[PDB]
RNA sequence: CUGCCGAAGUUUCCGGAUAGCAGAAACUCAGAUCAGUUUUAUGAGUAUGUAAAAUGAGAGUUUCUAGUGGGCCAUUUUUGGUAAGCAGAACUGGCGAUGCGGGAUGAACCGAACGUGAGGUUAAGGUGCCGGAAUGUACGCUC
RNA sequence: GCAGAUCUUGGUGGAAGUAGC
RNA sequence: GCGAAACCACAGCCUGGGGGGCCAGGCAAAAUCAGCGGCAGUCAAGCGCGACGUUGCUUUCCUAUCAUACCGAAGCAGAAUUCGGUAAGCGUGGGAACUGAUGAAG
RNA sequence: AUGUAUAAAAAUAGAGGUAGGCUACUCUCCUGUAUCGUAGAAGAUGGGCGAUGGUUGAUGAAACGGAAGUGUUUUAUUGACUUGUCCAUGAAAUUCCAUCGAAUCCAUUGCAUACGACUUUA
């Protein structure tokens, strides 16, 4: 599964530096441990504080407000290829950000073939009209007047007695 | 959910590879499976998919005393006899007395024709398959490499459904009576409040 | 004949907590999941994808996405509870229900039921 | 040793020919034979005439090199009948006729003359 | 996508019927039948047309939806207006016999270029070839399956093939020009 | 001889194992109709057996048996290993067993 | 016959040595006496060595006495290199003395180091049959 | 205190009723 | 009829993989006998070079067909000829226990 | 082996049945967790009420069934078993689970031939 968590943080703060700034993020992890993990790697260089510097100071975890609405998701991605050049922008449609990013990362998976740390999400914005929405397959599943027979049917104990109905 | 001393599987709409791994087991867990209509088997990809896959055993023999190398059998009932033949240990004991346990022959017999003929859920080519799929039919296939038997049998079965056919209207005549008289037993509808 | 996925569609979770529940579509968000809602407040609105329901013939006029209040408003007045009992499809799954609450003596009851049913085969010879 | 085909080199089983493949033949056909029973005679020589033309000896006299076969006529004693099967060619009823000369009943026996002679 | 949908409107031909998976199209000229296993497509009927559908697919299969509406449709212009043909000989020196037997099926061709070859062009089931009349050297062929009716005169172009010449000296042989409905 | 048979049918299936070493102090068995590692929790406990038919007899009749529990489900189909006072012959696989309902807790 | 301890397989000089590793006694000290270790501090041009914190553990002295200066690989620098390999110097380990699960069988790969057994639980690797374990669940790929 | 030293002495085998006279 | 001796870890089927044995396969019936293009220069795809370009001289097996079969292309009227393709089947460019004869037995 | 119970077919982007004269309408499928039989001192010995039914045995059979007919159906006749339903006596201290015709040798033959065999005759 995932999780999406905020983080926030800063550097130790020195006479020459009396407040850091804080830098927050909304990202994805299965858990906290990978998020405070993955945060120092974005920060890292980005910002240029190292781990041996700077300390984290609050995780929240961010629950879908409207889990039963369904939504679309424009999705920015960073992709470290290898050549390390991508720069992604794609759709998903579901309910909840923290679903879109496991499907992101499954069919980034096959076609593309990318693991964990060969990327990098940049920008997850929830698009909302339907003249926005630039990919033909995810827009017809949103005319009003959509239909589809059941794909994929199927409906142990081996040895059945008649044929299945497969209808 | 079966242990009966025998079974009788009819193939037709089956996978190859996957009723001969189902069957393989069954082998081995004491039962005595006999597969009827073994000639109207399926295999995924198109005709010539294991068309190729088969001329290639073909040109697979010995080279000392050519009678001795590879028995390549033509007949679609050992086609699939192969396939369950590799599944076993078949050079121990334990898999020489499975092998004798299966019966798989062409047609119907009339032995096997006036019997339940179960099928496999876990194998069948409209589950296991993606519709608009190439699949080659064995019967159908080992015809062109050797097993000159097809028009016969396709005359046989051909006589032996209508046959059937008519042992069936008999049959479905025969329960209609009955299904007048279960509900003429009154019994049934006011006592049906046990389920039944 | 064939029947399909619309706005409304009455199905049946098979495979899940909510197996056997007749419960209505309400929103198609993919090719995989669904919006799924059943007036029977035990069911809470949720996300059945369809490898787990099978699909049932009865249809229901509805807009689209409609709260769970306005689903029994409209369930009530289209009454698809007692539409679906109805089918010879309901009689056996709810039979097969009754079947498996049956108890040992109850179960040998209904040996003497078949037994006082079993001598009617007395017929036009 | 070069035609495989007649390879391996092992001597035949039955002194009788035997017979392996037989006509296609047809029900609009009238009834007929295609098989018989001859002896070797030995090889002769003819003269004819030959009626071929476009030959080099169209309208010739050529001598033949050929062979007399000593043909009794031929006793038929019943029938065999065979149905069809997926295993092949299975005889489903040997049907023989009343009577049979002790020649034909000496073919069942190995010492007809020492035996009872109570076949058929 | 989840649909690609091509209706077509049935005309007053006798059948549209695609029931049993085959195509029974039968007009006013007769009858036709036809195996319907061309891809797995959502034949349906809608009053007087018949839709072709095929609902989530991919183009590998969609593309073969044309076909099936193309095929139909020359069916349905055999069972309505059907198919006439006429094929055009040319002679130089030696003129190409042409004799139509079995009700013009059996097609005993020979002299082509006054070769000794009895060319036997055996025609498709279900045409009937037969020589023109008002232009020499022409053969008018016509039927109900017009893929039956042009594949039998392009065998008929491919009986009489030249061959082992120069194609451009040695010129006269047998041609189609007129290629049309029987209505 | 319908009013009889109060046990489960089921078919020793084979000796523990690995792929190359073989346990034979404890079986695999598998019972009619337990098609879950949670629907085997039902036979856990019982007293299965093996009942034969030897040639030579012995106290006016021939059947011998050997006895022997159940102990622990065993994967994920509702198989279950067995523990048998005298360890089962390995002629013995795919062979049929009884289940015995007793101890019975139901 | 059984049990216990158990190496080096490289030097350093000149086959002999010394040291090392393994050992036996005597005799030291319960201490900061140590530590194939990490900190902090000083410097030094992230690395370098030096001293007194963490962490563990009892350390030390000689005396007299066997075996051992073979190599096979794997590790990274590395200069000379080129059609193409490669040749060589240094570091680290394994194996030599080591059986066991996988890797289909294999010493150089992945786990793991062993008294005799019972019961549980795992690593590596696997769960369609041979073969013990999901023809499991999910999503995308491929003719 | 033996399994072994092309080990010593003794006894006996397969090759074989073969090679062969 | 008489009658050795050499020799003797135990041995005896093939293919592939690390040999007779190992792994995976083919299979497997007794008991016996007789044969056996480079260099220099200009560009310029693109990431100081840069591609295609331009300028200077110098027994059997295997198709990769040698004919036969079939076609394609060619100033191929025809003959004859050239090129290309399928094609190693048979002819006229390369590679390197086996067959007999008895035999018991469901 | 403890019931040794169960025979349409085809298709799955479908199928079978329902009037009517080749159709329209309606219904059914979407698992067999179904159908089928199942009590008796190892299935006891009797009596009643309801039924011309069910069950199996001895046959006399007849129709069938040839792809291995390893079997099916209609049964006259005879008989038991009749729980169909309702009442009467018995069970046990196994008092806490163990269960004559051929063939060959010898003979003969030559179509065969190293021995064998094969082929003749006897």
């Amino acid at each position: 599964a995932l999780k999406e968590y905020q983080v926030v943080g800063r550097k130790v703060p020195t006479e020459h530096e009396p407040v850091p700034k804080l830098f927050r993020m909304r990202l994805f992890a299965p858990n906290e441990s990978v998020a405070k993990s993955r945060y120092w790697y974005f920060l890292k260089m980005i910002n240029k504080v190292k781990k041996a510097t700077g300390e984290i100071v609050a995780i929240n975890e961010i629950s879908e407000p409207k889990p039963l609405k369904a939504k679309v998701f424009g999705i920015w991605i960073r992709y470290d290829s290898r050549s390390g050049t991508h720069n992604m922008y794609k759709e998903f449609r579901d309910t909840t950000r923290v679903g879109a990013v496991e499907a992101m990362y499954a069919d980034m998976a096959a076609r593309h073939r990318a693991r964990f740390r060969s990327i990098r999400i940049l920008k997850v914005v929830e698009v909302e009209k339907k003249e926005d929405v630039r990919r033909n397959y995810v827009k017809q599943l949103l005319n009003p007047h959509l239909k589809f027979p059941l794909p994929h049917r199927r409906t142990k104990k081996v040895f059945a007695p008649h044929r299945p109905s497969t209808f | 959910s079966e242990f009966q001393k025998v079974v009788v599987i009819d193939a037709k709409g089956h996978l190859l590879g996957r009723l001969a791994s189902v069957v393989a087991k069954q082998l081995l867990g004491g039962q005595k499976v006999v597969v009827v209509r073994c000639e109207e088997l399926n295999i995924s990809g198109h005709f010539f998919r294991n068309k190729l896959k088969y001329l290639a055993y073909l040109r697979k023999a010995c080279r000392y005393n050519p009678s001795r190398g590879a028995f390549h059998f033509r007949a679609p009932s050992r086609i699939f006899q192969k396939a369950v033949r590799g599944m076993l240990p078949h050079k121990t004991a334990r898999g020489q007395a499975a092998l004798e346990h299966l019966q798989a022959v062409e047609g119907i017999p009339p032995p096997f024709d006036k019997q339940k003929r179960v099928v496999v859920p876990a194998a069948l080519r409209v589950l296991r398959l993606k519709p608009g799929r190439k699949y080659c039919t064995v019967g159908r296939l080992s015809s062109e490499v050797g097993w000159k038997y097809n028009d016969i049998v396709a005359k046989l079965e051909e006589r032996r459904k209508v046959k059937s056919a008519a042992f069936y209207q008999a049959k479905l005549a025969k329960q209609k009576k009955i299904a007048s008289a279960k509900e003429a037993s009154p019994v049934n509808q006011k006592l049906s409040q046990f389920g039944y | 004949f064939k029947r399909y996925v619309e706005v409304g569609r009455v199905v049946l979770v098979t495979k899940g907590e909510y197996t056997g529940k007749l419960a209505v579509i309400v929103d198609i968000v993919d090719h995989k999941r669904a919006l799924i809602d059943s007036p029977c407040s035990e069911f809470p609105r949720q996300v059945i994808r369809y490898g787990s329901v099978v699909l049932t013939h009865i249809v229901m006029k509805l807009p689209r996405g409609a709260r769970s209040g306005i689903v029994a408003k409209k369930w009530k007045a289209q009454d698809v509870c007692n539409k679906w009992a109805s089918s010879a499809w309901a009689k056996k799954l709810e039979a097969k229900k009754v079947r498996s609450q049956l108890n040992d003596f109850d179960r040998f009851a209904v040996m003497r039921l078949k037994k006082q049913r079993r001598e009617q085969v007395n017929v036009a010879v | 040793h070069g035609s495989l085909g007649f390879l391996p080199r092992k001597r035949a089983s039955r002194q009788r020919g035997k017979v392996k493949a037989f006509p296609k033949d047809d029900a609009s056909k009238p009834v007929h034979l295609t098989a018989f029973l001859g002896y070797k005679a030995g090889m002769t020589h003819i003269v004819r005439d030959l009626d071929r033309p476009g030959s080099k000896m169209h309208k010739r006299e050529i001598l033949e090199a050929v062979t007399v076969i000593e043909t009794p006529p031929m006793v038929v004693v019943g029938v065999v009948g065979y149905v069809e099967t997926p295993r092949g060619l299975r005889s489903l009823t040997t049907v023989w006729a009343e009577h049979l000369s002790e020649e034909v009943k000496r073919r069942f026996y190995k010492n007809w003359f020492k035996s009872k002679k109570k076949a058929f | 996508d989840i649909y690609k949908d091509e209706t077509l409107t049935i005309p007053k031909g006798v059948t549209v019927d695609i029931k049993a998976r085959n195509v029974t199209v039968t007009g006013p000229r007769g009858t036709l039948k036809q195996n319907l296993r061309h891809v797995d497509i959502e034949m349906k009927k809608q009053g007087n047309t018949i839709k072709f559908i095929v609902w989530h697919g991919s183009r590998k299969h969609n593309a073969c939806i044309r076909s099936v509406y193309s095929i139909i449709n020359n069916m349905i212009i055999g069972v309505t207006q059907g198919f006439r043909y006429k094929m055009r000989l040319v002679y130089a020196h030696f003129p190409i016999n042409i004799n139509l037997t079995e009700n013009g099926t059996v097609v005993e061709i020979r002299n082509f270029l006054g070769e000794r070859i009895t060319r036997v062009i055996k025609c498709l089931p279900g045409v009937t070839v037969s020589i023109s009349s008002a232009v020499k050297d022409e053969i008018i062929l016509e039927g109900n399956s017009l893929e039956n009716v042009s594949q039998s005169a392009a065998n008929i172009k491919q009986i009489c093939n030249v061959r082992n010449k120069d194609i451009r000296k040695f010129l006269d042989g047998i041609y189609v020009s007129e290629r049309g409905n029987i209505e | 001889a319908q009013g009889h048979r109060l046990y489960v049918k089921a078919k020793h299936l084979s000796f523990q194992r690995s792929k190359h070493v073989i346990h034979p102090g404890t079986s695999i068995v598998k019972i009619e109709g337990c098609d879950s590692k949670e629907e085997a929790q039902f036979y856990l406990g019982k007293r299965v057996c093996y009942v034969y038919k030897s040639s030579k007899a012995v106290r006016g009749s021939k059947i011998r048996v050997i006895w022997g529990t159940i102990a622990r489900p065993h994967g994920n189909s509702g198989a279950v290993r067995a523990r048998f006072v005298h360890n089962l012959p390995a002629k013995t696989f795919g062979s049929s067993l009884r289940v015995m309902l007793y101890p019975s807790n139901i």
